[PDB]
RNA sequence: GCGAUGAUCUUGACCCAUGGGUGGGUACAAAUGGCAGUCUGACAAGU
RNA sequence: UUGAGAGAUACAAUUUGGGAAGAAAUUCCCAGAGUGUGUUUCUUUUGCGUUUAACCUGAACAGUCUCAUCGUGGGCAUAUUC
């Protein structure tokens, strides 16, 4: 899909399925894009985690759009069934939400990721 | 009671005061919402015959949205955007900050807007059917032999993109449509080009470039923060 | 020696290097169809009539040596029988950069007026062709539509109980057997009188077991007796309310094409007046399908479910979607749980005929979300 | 060549050295006019 | 860190360009540059990362049962706490 951009490599893909899964064990995760839209309509969302090869892909490209206004980063993954398996519901997730916490264990991991995604956006 | 409106240092640009602070321009197509935004109907008070004295509405203008609105507030005392002018408006993006350019270029003026997305198009021609004044085109930017015979020329050229080559980008245009002694007005965004690095550094390869190309930058300065890590470049071509 | 690019014509510049900031020749082109295609001309590179023309009249005196702007327009008229040498050496010229600052100059009767209207003019026929839809993206006459529906079914009513107001003096003892406007407005529109009553006129219009009731009030009736004058202000006046009456169907049948055209999934999932209303309480289709479907299954009744979340009660469960057949068709704790899958799938719907590829296909997407729909009520009823 | 068949007199309100400004009703259009921030968000059904 | 180079700031003194007044001296209003003393930033010199320096992970060690939540009853202080 040529609309899946940007979309990443291998070893990013990695890294960002383990600090989803990480998340995902301290209850700091939205799952399903309805809820990331509610995320992203409150203001309270790190960043956007959205599955590249989700059919129909009508269904999600408004997400960037909003994202692009509220300035918040988002990254495309190629697999939805390693995203919503790596986040702990045995049913796929297209789409899915980090929440922000100035006390939560995993900040630097979530600071250096967002970090490469402001790399991949420029 | 009601404000006063006086013109700003430049013509077009008018500065409303005291309790409101707003940077206003001319309103000339009436009843529209770009963003919902207010409107401010204001007028002389004469004692004519006939109609009571116009209100010539002065729509407001934030520096939240455009850089150039903050580059008037940042402190300027020349610039190439008058009434009547020709101008290239290089990327609009959405075409909010489009009509605030038609509205203070006058009635004279042409404002052409330049797009390579097909996204915000449609509403470069939403603003297009409103306004008589301003000319979309949906064409490359890289190449100006592929729009020369839609647009003529014009007066004053303006950069809103912030790309690594956009000092190939502007000199196409500027070998092509613009006069001797023609105006260029750049907005630079400093994290757009690279980040890895500080601004400065940024800033002189962009300035030395500028020489390269035959561009003798008047004044430039950083805004101040209503934008983050940015410039606005004023150079003059053939000077 | 020098083409000349521009949309009202194609001017030869050798000012009859020797040059005196003159025309040598120009040959025109200006309507709709030759600045279009003159506008995919040089965006293409393609060779014009015009320029052909050119290449044809002029030669061996101004084109043994032609400088082009495009090198692409080097390699046509390289290979052209008339045995040109071709360069394309210093286009950005001062020269070249001087023909547009006499072009009101040089072609008699044009100024700088007409260049920037019909270019204008060229700039949105290009920009509906380029983008491939039209210049406002039209969804905002069904806006227009919904909102004059009601105000139309208001007259109806207003001049149904006017002429029910009217009549009674003749026959009152109509309205207590028959009560719709437009089997109202037909009886005095057939009949006439009362003292002329047909049969073939009742039977057109009601059930025989009214109609039978409707003969027997026309015995018993002994309401005023007038002139001829105000039944003709009565039969005009009763036209007029068929006459509506068929106008509001017509429009409904407006409303209809146009859902269809715009979004057939949600025609297909919800019909018409259901996404109509909410295509119109929304503002817009790309604000209403970039929404979660939680606002889509409460929106409508903002203010009560709003106050419910002031006063910290039960937020009310239904927002215009409580008169489609789907929830008209569960009872009490089998509606909102139809409600709540109902928007879980009209939003993909409303994405899929949002983004821009479904319009131009018609829609066979909302079909299965019918079967989704319809295969959870059938286990959501044991 | 006047009127109880109404003659008379008063309820548009004010201020100033024809002129000037407020005051209130109707219809029209718009609201940095009213939404802490336009519902919750993982199991239920059967055996 | 101590060395070695540069930069920021304040107080006192010194000095000058523009707007108003005066023949001058002098005064009113903006702007800049010098001299010392304090505060202070960055490259660079050197020690150090033995990498048991920290963090993450499948962890017998949440067992004398653990944890949450709503109640209830006492103690001390004058969004409570025990």
């Amino acid at each position: 899909n040529p609309k899946a951009f940007p979309l990443a490599d291998a070893a990013l893909t990695q890294q960002i399925l383990d600090v989803v899964q990480q998340a995902a064990n301290l209850r700091q995760l939205k799952k399903g894009a309805n809820e990331a839209t509610k995320t992203l309509n409150r203001g309270i969302s790190e960043f956007i985690i959205m599955a590249a090869d989700c059919e129909p892909i009508e269904i999600l490209l408004h997400l960037p759009l909003l994202c692009e206004d509220k300035n918040v980063p988002y990254v495309f993954v190629p697999s939805r069934v390693a995203l919503g398996r790596a986040c702990g519901v045995s049913r796929p997730v297209i789409a899915a939400s980090i929440t922000t916490n100035d006390a939560s264990a995993i900040k630097t991991q979530i600071y250096a990721v967002k970090d490469k995604i402001e790399t991949l956006l420029i | 009671a009601k404000v006063v409106i006086e013109p700003h240092r430049h013509a077009g640009v008018y500065i409303a005061r005291g309790k409101e602070d707003l940077l206003v321009t001319k309103n000339m197509a009436p009843g529209e919402s770009v963003y919902g935004e207010k409107r401010i109907s204001v007028e002389e008070p004469s004692k004519e015959d006939g109609v009571p004295p116009t209100k010539v509405e002065y729509r407001v203008w934030n520096p939240f949205r455009s850089k150039l609105a903050a580059g008037i507030m940042g402190g300027l005392d020349e610039l190439f955007i008058a009434p009547g002018k020709k101008v290239l408006y290089l990327g609009a993006a959405s075409g909010t900050s489009v009509s605030h350019v038609s509205d203070v270029v006058g009635p004279e003026g042409v404002v052409y807007a330049v797009e390579f997305s097909h996204r915000p198009g449609r509403e470069l021609i939403s603003m297009a059917k409103k306004r008589p004044n301003i000319i979309p085109i949906i064409e490359d930017a890289r190449h100006p032999q592929k729009y020369r015979m839609l647009i003529g020329m014009v007066d004053c050229v303006f950069a809103d993109v912030a790309q690594p080559d956009q000092a190939r980008i502007i000199a196409l245009n500027s070998h092509m449509f613009l006069k001797d002694q023609g105006g260029v007005v750049i907005s630079i965004k400093a994290n757009c080009i690279d980040s890895t690095v500080d601004a400065e550094t940024v800033f002189a390869r962009e300035v030395q470039k500028l020489r390269e190309e035959r561009i003798k930058p008047l004044e430039q300065l950083t805004l101040e923060p209503y934008e983050r890590d940015h410039c606005i470049v004023v150079g003059r071509y053939m000077r | 020696y020098v083409l000349t690019e521009t949309s009202a014509g194609y001017a030869l510049l050798k000012a009859s290097v020797l040059k005196e900031f003159k025309i040598a020749a120009f040959s025109k082109f200006n309507s709709a169809a030759n600045a279009l295609e003159e506008a995919n001309s040089i965006i293409e590179g393609k060779v014009s009539s015009q320029l052909e023309k050119l290449l044809e009249e002029i030669k061996k005196d101004k084109k043994s040596t032609l400088i082009v702007s495009e090198t692409k327009l080097a390699n046509a008229i390289n290979k052209l029988g008339l045995n040109f040498n071709v360069v394309s050496d210093a286009v950005t010229l001062d020269i070249y950069r001087a023909i547009k600052e006499y072009l009101p100059e040089l072609l008699p009767g044009m100024s700088d007026n007409d260049l920037s209207k019909m270019s204008l003019g060229l700039a949105h026929s290009i920009g509906r062709h380029k983008l491939k839809f039209s210049a406002d993206k039209v969804d905002v006459m069904i806006i227009q539509a919904i909102a004059l529906l009601d105000d139309l079914d208001k007259e109806l009513n207003t001049y149904a109980m006017r002429c029910k107001e009217w009549y009674g003096w003749h026959f009152p003892e109509l309205a207590k057997i028959v009560t719709d406007s437009v089997a109202y407005a037909r009886i005095i529109l057939t009949m006439g009188i009362r003292s002329k009553a047909s049969e073939t006129d009742l039977s057109e219009i009601l059930p025989e077991e009214i109609e039978e009731r409707v003969k027997t009030a026309a015995e018993v009736s002994m309401g005023t007796e007038i002139t001829q004058t105000d039944l003709d202000n009565i039969n005009a006046l009763a036209e007029q309310i068929v006459e509506f009456a068929a106008y509001r169907e017509q429009l409904s049948n407006y409303l209809s094409a146009r859902m269809k055209a715009i979004a057939p999934n949600l025609t297909q999932l919800v019909g018409e007046l259901v996404g109509a209303r909410l295509i119109a309480h929304s503002g817009s289709l790309i604000s209403l399908a970039k929404s979660p479907a939680s606002t889509i299954q409460i929106l409508g009744a903002e203010k009560a479910l709003f106050r419910a979340l002031k006063t910290k009660h039960d937020t009310p469960k239904y927002g215009l979607l409580y008169h489609a057949s789907l929830v008209g068709q569960a009872t009490g704790k089998n509606k909102g749980k139809i409600a709540r899958v109902l928007a879980a799938k009209a939003a993909v719907s409303l994405r899929y005929d949002a983004l821009a590829e479904d319009r131009d296909d018609s829609g066979d997407i909302g079909l299965e979300s019918r079967a989704k729909v319809e295969n959870r009520l059938s286990q959501l009823e044991g």
